[PDB]
């Protein structure tokens, strides 16, 4: 527990890029393989440079909560991503 | 697309777009870094000759996308159409319409830090992914 107001915010962000996820489709044109983890990269890079801004405290925690977000994202990215090369090859 | 998602996107671009036509120049550039392969041939905007045609552009886009949201619930194939002119009469594959958006999104981020939330980038986002004809 970095802090209190970072952890009903790390929640939130965590809970609206799964909306960001879910609500995604795979229609053409679809994106090779490869581009389509720069968009993800580019979308986590985006809530983060956001949250950075939402973040308090002490600029020694307030870069911790951040460095767990972006640990945290990438663990809904990771099936997502799986979900999409799958269908790939499908 | 939701009638919910309908009143979203209106608003979120309500927000965010004012500018977005003065980004046109930034997002291409912002697509050839994040797409590399998007740049090996890109015949378009006679770019090594200026940055005119392609700052134009973006503010062509920034209306178009305007417009086609202040339209989402009466003219749903408003951006379907645009997509079907670049790929079929101004020879533009598809894959590069589909990723400048997304850069124009990513920019218009990097401009509007605080007012530019992930909830309206998911407005956003979702009216974007409307790119097929719907009867
Ligand atoms: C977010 C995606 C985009 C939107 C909304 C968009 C929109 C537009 C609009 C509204 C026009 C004017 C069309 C007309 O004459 O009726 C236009 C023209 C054009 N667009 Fe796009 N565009 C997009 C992406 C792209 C991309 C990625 C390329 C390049 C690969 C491109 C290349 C062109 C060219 C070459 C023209 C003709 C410009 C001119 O009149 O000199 N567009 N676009």
């Amino acid at each position: 527990a970095l802090l209190k107001a970072n952890k009903d915010l790390i929640s939130a962000g965590l809970k609206e890029f799964s909306v960001l996820l879910n609500q995604q489709v795979f229609n053409d044109p679809l994106v090779s393989e490869e581009d389509m983890v720069t968009v993800v990269e580019d979308w986590m890079n985006f809530y983060i440079n956001y949250y950075r801004q939402q973040v308090t405290g002490e600029p020694q925690e307030r870069d911790k909560a951040l460095q767990e977000l972006r640990q945290e994202l990438n663990t809904l990215a990771n099936p997502f991503l799986a979900k999409y090369r799958d269908f790939l090859k499908s | 697309l939701s009638p919910a998602d309908k009143t979203n996107v209106k608003a979120a671009w309500g927000k965010v777009g004012a500018h977005a036509g003065e980004y046109g120049a930034e997002a291409l550039e912002r697509m050839f870094l994040s797409f590399p392969t998007t740049k090996t041939y890109f015949p378009h905007f006679d770019l090594s000759h200026g940055s005119a045609q392609v700052k134009g552009h973006g503010k062509k886009v920034a209306d178009a996308l305007t417009n086609a949201v202040a339209h989402v619930d009466d003219m749903p194939n408003a951006l379907s159409a645009l997509s079907d002119l670049h790929a079929h009469k101004l020879r533009v594959d598809p894959v590069n319409f589909k990723l400048l958006s997304h850069c124009l999104l990513v920019t218009l981020a990097a401009h509007l830090p605080a007012e530019f939330t992930p909830a309206v980038h998911a407005s956003l986002d979702k009216f974007l992914a409307s790119v097929s004809t719907v009867l």
